[PDB]
DNA sequence: CCGCAAGGACCGCATACTACAA
RNA sequence: AUUGAAAGUUGUAGUAUGCGGUCCUUGCGGCU
């Protein structure tokens, strides 16, 4: 089984990409192919990684009870456990749960494999300055082409000066949209907006992240494919930092350089893909794919987490829906 | 809505003269005097300019004014030309200098003109004239004056006899074609 | 909004390159364009684009129609150039570089003052954005062709 | 759900003098233009530039043992209680100007000298917009918010609700030409407002508004409002911070000719004062430590009692009078 | 967060003031400076700097500066400058630099500017009293609750670094405003009914006191105070863009004494006796002499230097405007 | 979609301007007089208030100050231009103020229909304020077309 | 009582414009 | 039974320091 993975931003996203050509001393993930920006599996994966990791030390994963892992692992590893559980808390190896969900910490890695694939956050919905609406949910055809794949294995056509909008977007009777500093005229279109806001209802529920998926329906803008990857590559923020040497008063040498981010108000999707457990001697509780797969669930379902760097000065926020 | 009207200060009430005015009347009279004494050979010199502006004073007057007015890196020629208002000597380049140019500030400050309180306290300010009702101030009245040297030149001298001057000759204000607005 | 800059520098590069030859041996007319140019948006940002066209109009009426501007009939370089800069600024938001180009203005052919009077402020407000940006790459290449 | 972190203070920030929280340089009419988030348009100040200056001034009080900890801060002795040993050396350090002090490194993280020690313990969200001041033509100004603002409100109270684990922590709809609006703002016997250039039709949520700020803020507002709030559309809202900013023409005078020097004339954008921004501090377990800032509680604590009612000035231009704001600080 | 102590400015106008902001298309060519939400007459804190600086800059190059003996600049870069201290000269001369105290406290000219920051913050001059014309008395002081705020405000802010509710047609006056036995006063084209206080004048006056003393800019404390009135916002809002002094000035055409085409303009001023005030910061110096090396030592120059003193702000100079009586109350 | 006050002030502006222009066209006198007065109004609002320069422009008509409304002055009824002139300031200034630009515009008046006078010499000091900026704001634009399009 | 009813200069210059560890 | 298993490009970092919207300019001419 798997679980489809919601990420929306609420702060800007900082997911650091050092192989990524840029201008930019400090551009963002993005993918190769389509040169749209993305969150690679294994940055996810580590996120999600250390959070349940917390989670389970603390005592607060549930299993619908709580889960004692140290209970757990005696009567797992038994005779092995006492020097296990002392690897744990010498952090050279994880607690059981994580192990058996994201696999074994580095020194015991050919143990067992990790019981899921966390595959890359792929872009969805990417915020774009509007004359009207304050700013559109910005998508392309290449996109939800991908995501119908994505779901339906798991499981358009616009010129570059058409856009199909949702109404909010729309200047009265002109049938035009106005993108940042860009006019896009109106394309007629009865239910391509509409398919895709089913298909984000099937997968994530009827609340949006804390709205209603209508609200959403009117400030949907469809671009064209090159008009939405001009957007995610020429409208992420592109942010000067500096350095301030306190003995002057003055910018410090070598203390300037410039960083970009995913903005807020972007919905990514990731594919988890889940199978079975591979450790040994596994707790009935979680000896499947289905209960891993339920554990991920409700640990992970309305969940906040920091992705990327720069959390101090208060990037990479988003919220998930799984 | 009166049709006429006169520099009233809007706190007070005195009538008096604005230092645009009084830096204005020693600048257009010290266009005067070098157009009357040496009007012919700076016409001479500048014919290039004298063909922008058009033959008597009154072209004279305006080739100078723009000479120092647009022109005024070009006064080299005749920066070292003197006149004599009235037993001070001064140059070309010290007018330049006192009134200043686009590209340099004014070395002199030529300051508001106010009447004395002893005489708000004695007698009118105002008094109605005819030409249609207007107000104007008596003669008899005695305003005090000062201009202030703000560069090392000190040229405030220079252009204190020159404001003087132009107060006698020329006078302040409006109908000066009639006599209004000379001072003592 | 990568393309828009092309369309944009392609018109600008045109409009200067006009100036430039049809007055290569007149400076002053040159100078004039080039100062106006730089001087243009600051105008904009003070008193909106609304009252700068006015401003260009009273340089030059029965109807407010850029099309019937005629800038090389004017007498001196200032009104010349301030014909030739107004053109230009209203061609840019009613025409573009034309209807077989990307961009084809804002205006759909209306005079951008009158268009101003009868708009919405959105409107007024995407004119004045471009207006802005025009102006600011018809300064680049006036510095270095003017 | 929130649970790498514990506990979240909001700072408010009420500006008195006009802000400039810069971007840099431009090639446009506005050269030197204010911290913008780009797909809103909405004025901003990112994170890292109110991380800055909270560091800087926290640092200076923590050298000038100015810190109140539960008693004075002495950083020096605690440091000696904390790295024992080689605490002597690490103090020649922040005298040099290499290290910073213990408990500014604790909270903020460490130097840049010592950046792969260990992370921050503080995340300084960007701040928000949440009232923008627009002249009025009664009542002189309004305190103009929208809907879209008071949603990411309630939004990041969700945001403290669930680091606190407090669930008990945990509808504004109206057209363009319509408007919410105290009475000191409404013309009398018309029921329009007239905000900068813009007529508004006064619509029968400001005294809920003001419930919340006051629970935030304290029973007083930054010592000082209802009658001169104004609530409109989100797009209008927009409009008034990105075209009612300061905009103003400086220039350097060249001290000799009296006249402006060449590269001495440019256009800069202020935030105007009276604008109330707010930023949403969070506060994780110190990832480096003395009993009296050992866990979150206690680095909320400090941060409350040292910043509270605080003056900071945020952003360039300091010398001449830019950037100065009151801090209110509230769990 | 090095600002140990704060000076407040007082700005009190002897001419009409302009402090401009540019040329507008409209009836007034040229506006002075205003808060734009408020619509408040301003100085920017910029314009006030370049001011102080460029007297002080004169009077550091005058040996007029006293720090209560006078200031060598020459003999103290040669004792901050050492071997470098001939270099700096020159260009100080070449007027690439600025001497020595000038750039310690308003900080360096551009070719220095990344070697360190200014040491004082010269705060945006704020309207406090603004001269309106009185049917009784001649003119008043007025003032609103706003203005009152801000000055509060700007207290609590004094105090860290050192560590009224009117209606529209209301005022709180003096009695030589006040018309006899009709309790109210008349301010340019607004008849106010006097609303019965005794607190609001009389704390302001203390401010004033605390401040500038018994010496309010050549006249006693005491007179002002009977002429001191409090108007709603909006009142003070009209007064300020209304009653400010709007000059109609001309060029004139030397050909024939007439007024040159496009030779008639307007200019915008704050009338004279205009209060004003600026909150001046001063924090430890980033650049130095024993003699100015601290917080309390800046604040004395700046002090001594300015107080009392006659200064220019904004613009027209030549013609007599801009001229300011300073107080600098510590 | 709402439009802003300036929409409406320069078109008003522009249709007052085009009016005299086509009811006037050969008469250069009656459209160089409007341009003159256009020019003068502002300053004369600036020195001695809006209803001083309302009351000023109906003098020159020899109407009484206190009983005129504004409607029912009709400047094609004038034999001077310079009483035509007058007459459509003060007409095209006071149904500004009373009417906008329509009912149904972004800016329907101030004075709710009032006759601008009889409103100033009615209401209060703040609702004179108010007005006397706005009147300020249409002569702006009323100068600027009258610039460009009426001759002299 | 009548007439007028802005214009050009400056036009972001300079500095800082990654550092370092893991 | 796949050169496979396991690994967050992250941590520290104020777009800031210097900079007067200033200089040159008679509300006048006598006309409509």
């Amino acid at each position: 089984k798997a679980v489809v993975f919601g990420l929306y931003s609420i702060t800007p996203v900082h997911a650091g990409s050092g192989a990524e050509l840029s201008v930019i001393d400090l551009p963002i993930q993005r993918e190769r192919h389509t040169g749209f920006p993305v969150i690679w599996g294994q940055s996810l994966k580590g996120v999600l990684r250390s959070r349940f990791r917390q989670l389970e030390l603390d005592e607060k994963i549930e299993v619908s009870q709580k889960w004692k892992w140290k209970e757990k692992t005696k009567e797992v590893l038994k005779e092995k456990a006492d020097e296990f559980i002392k690897k744990v808390e010498e952090r050279k190896r994880d607690p059981l749960l994580t192990e058996i969900v994201f696999g074994p910490a580095t020194d015991g890695a050919s143990e067992h494999a990790g019981a899921v694939s966390v595959g890359d956050a792929k872009i969805l919905l990417f915020p774009v300055r509007s004359a009207k609406g304050v700013f559109a949910f910005v998508t392309s055809p290449i996109v939800i082409q991908r995501l119908k794949e994505d779901f339906e294995l798991v499981s358009v056509e616009l010129s570059n000066n058409e856009t199909i909008a949702g109404n909010a977007l729309i200047l009265n009777g002109e049938n035009k949209v106005i993108l940042e500093d860009i006019v896009l005229k109106v394309k007629s279109d009865s239910n391509v907006i509409e398919n895709l806001v089913e298909v984000l209802k099937t997968l994530f529920g009827d609340n949006f992240f804390g709205k209603p998926i209508e609200s959403i329906k009117e400030r949907i803008a469809i671009v064209s494919d090159d008009v939405f990857k001009s957007f995610t590559r020429f409208s992420t923020e592109i942010v000067a930092r500096v350095r301030i040497d306190a003995e002057k008063g003055t910018v410090a040498r070598g203390g300037l350089w410039y960083e970009e981010f995913l903005p807020s108000d972007t919905l990514m999707y990731s594919l988890i893909a889940v199978g079975s457990p591979k450790k040994e001697n596994l707790p009935k509780e979680v000896d499947n794919t289905q209960k891993i797969v339920n554990v991920l669930k409700v640990t992970f379902n309305n969940a906040f987490l920091q992705i990327g760097g720069d959390e101090t000065v208060g990037k990479g926020f988003v919220k998930v829906r799984a | 809505v009166y049709e006429t009207s006169i520099r009233l200060h809007r706190n007070y009430g005195v009538p008096y003269i604005p230092g645009s005015a009084l830096k204005g009347v020693a600048k257009h009279y010290a266009f005067s005097i070098l157009a009357r004494e040496n009007g012919d050979e700076i016409l001479r010199i500048y014919e290039s300019v004298k063909e922008d502006l058009k033959e008597d004073y009154y072209l004279t007057a305006a080739v100078i004014q723009e000479l120092f007015e647009k022109k005024f890196d070009e006064l080299g020629a005749i920066r070292n030309t003197r006149v004599e208002i009235g037993d001070t000597v001064i140059s070309v380049g010290d007018i330049v200098k006192i009134f200043g140019t686009q590209k340099e500030e004014g070395s002199v400050i030529f300051f508001d003109a106010f009447p004395t309180p002893e005489q708000l306290k004695d007698k009118p300010n105002l008094e109605l004239d005819i030409m249609i009702f207007f107000l104007t101030v008596p003669a008899g009245v005695e305003f005090t004056f000062a201009v202030a040297s703000r560069d090392l030149d000190d040229l405030a001298e220079k252009a204190e006899k020159l404001l003087k001057e132009a107060l006698k000759k020329f006078g302040v204000g409006a109908k000066t074609s009639l006599g209004y607005g000379r001072f003592d | 909004i990568r393309e828009i800059e092309q369309e944009r520098a392609s018109f600008a590069f045109k409009v200067v390159s006009d100036i430039k030859d049809k007055y290569s041996q007149n400076k002053k007319v040159q100078g004039k364009y080039s100062s106006y140019a730089e001087k243009a948006p600051t105008i904009i940002l003070n008193n909106g684009l609304g009252a700068t066209l006015a401003f260009f109009l009273s340089k030059l009426i029965d109807d407010v129609d850029y099309k019937s501007i005629n800038p090389e009939s004017f007498g001196n370089a200032e009104n010349i150039a301030y014909a030739f800069l107004y053109k230009h600024l209203s061609t840019w938001l009613a025409e573009g570089n034309g209807k077989d180009s990307a961009f084809s203005g804002l205006t759909n052919g209306e005079d951008p003052l009158k268009y101003i009077m009868e708009k919405t402020a959105i409107d007024v407000a995407i004119s004045t954005e471009e207006a802005l940006s025009i102006l600011n790459w018809i300064k680049k290449f006036a510095k270095a062709m003017l």
